[PDB]
């Protein structure tokens, strides 16, 4: 079977500003097959109430999903997205970076 | 509105 | 003012973990408006944009009937295709389908689409004439022969030129405040040293709809294609999309570089520079 590994982007809905409520997004895309596990992390710990978009796919047949949760960014809380997929040996962690 | 017929492949 | 409607079907087997899951979603342009999930506690078509919610019980019941029949049809298709490829009963497999209609800025049908795939590979597609099929391999030819016997193409052509277009145009009128509103990108340029002698210029586009945009960097008025890091357009979560493009430049040749932005929402194409 031909399998495709996900691309991962971690970013906020609005420009990030400390102490202002916002949304933390993790967009996974270009993957196949569709089964995937995505968690959002705050200082290494799994965030509880994360939501996600309905399963859809692009013109090349690859799947994409948006995972998101409300959050209030601060100077020193660290955020990340953890992704596992059949194509990956061990989960991938992508850190949230304000300039990315 | 979606296509009304389903056809077995 | 070009518009399209698409439905996206994913059917996935999972041997040892129940019957195959079927899920349908429908879009106008970059806006999803309906879903159906055979796994949901109570499987039924649900609204996913406010402008569809006004449709009556007979719409919802009609959609639900079709998606329930498709759930069962696609279960048989999965069985059939596993056979066509001599595959074992142990692996999981996926059938995908995307179909719909494109309109021009006049609201007239530009063209129709109907394509299916198996395990992420093209399987069978309706040709642009809406009367014949392209089958990818000898397995797909079996599907092609079944589909000619049921006169599928003829049924698709009547739908794509008829109902598909008429309902798209209804949705476009009911959701006109969002579906026919283009929101231009908000844009800026950032500068970050990477070393003493180089810096990163990053050109940002935020808050735009629809997703289609072009972002390019130029050095002395020529395209910097091989040297631009271009990120995939991504959803903000509020209907809008985001994109950036970056170049690493010599210090201080920064002023030789220009970011160019094209989007339907804009009064005029934009040319931006780093503003120290």
């Amino acid at each position: 079977m031909i399998q495709r590994t996900p691309k991962i982007q971690v970013y906020s809905r609005h420009p990030a500003e400390n102490g202002k409520s916002n949304f933390l997004n993790c967009y996974v895309s270009g993957f196949h097959p569709s089964d995937i596990e995505v968690d959002l992390l705050k200082n290494g710990e799994r965030i509880e109430k994360v939501e996600h978009s309905d399963l859809s796919f692009s013109k090349d047949w690859s799947f994409y999903l948006l995972y998101y949760t409300e959050f209030t960014p601060t100077e020193k809380d660290e955020y990340a997205c953890r992704v596992n997929h059949v194509t990956l040996s061990q989960p991938k962690i992508v850190k949230w970076d304000r300039d990315m | 509105l979606p296509f009304e017929r389903a056809t077995i492949m | 003012g070009s518009h399209s409607m698409r439905y996206f079907y994913t059917a996935m087997s999972r041997p040892g973990r129940g019957e195959p899951r079927f899920i349908a979603v429908g879009y106008v342009d970059d806006t999803q408006f309906v879903r159906f999930d055979s796994d949901a506690a109570s499987p039924r078509t649900e609204p996913r944009a406010p402008w569809i919610e006004q449709e009556g019980p007979e719409y919802w019941d009609r959609n639900t009937q079709i998606f329930k029949t498709n759930t069962q049809t696609y279960r048989e298709s999965l069985r059939n295709l596993r056979g066509y490829y001599n595959q074992s009963e142990a692996g999981s497999h996926i059938i995908q389908r995307m179909y719909g209609c494109d309109l021009g800025p006049d609201g007239r049908l530009l063209r129709g689409h109907d394509q299916s795939a198996y395990d992420g590979k093209d399987y069978i597609a309706l040709n642009e004439d809406l009367s014949s099929w392209t089958a990818a391999d000898t397995a797909a030819q079996i599907t092609q022969r079944k589909w000619e016997a049921a006169r599928v193409a003829e049924q698709l052509r009547a739908y794509l030129e008829g109902l598909c277009v008429e309902w798209l145009r209804r949705y476009l009128e009911n959701g006109k405040e969002t579906l026919q509103r283009a929101d231009p990108p908000k844009t800026h340029v950032t500068h970050h040293p990477v070393s003493d002698h180089e810096a990163t210029l990053r050109c940002w586009a935020l808050g735009f709809y629809p997703a289609e945009i072009t972002l390019t960097w130029q050095r002395d008025g020529e395209d910097q294609t091989q040297d631009t890091e271009l990120v995939e357009t991504r959803p903000a979560g509020d209907r809008t999309f985001q994109k950036w493009a970056a170049v690493v430049v010599p210090s201080g040749e920064e002023q030789r570089y220009t970011c160019h932005v094209q989007h339907e929402g804009l009064p005029k194409p934009l040319t931006l520079r780093w503003e120290p």
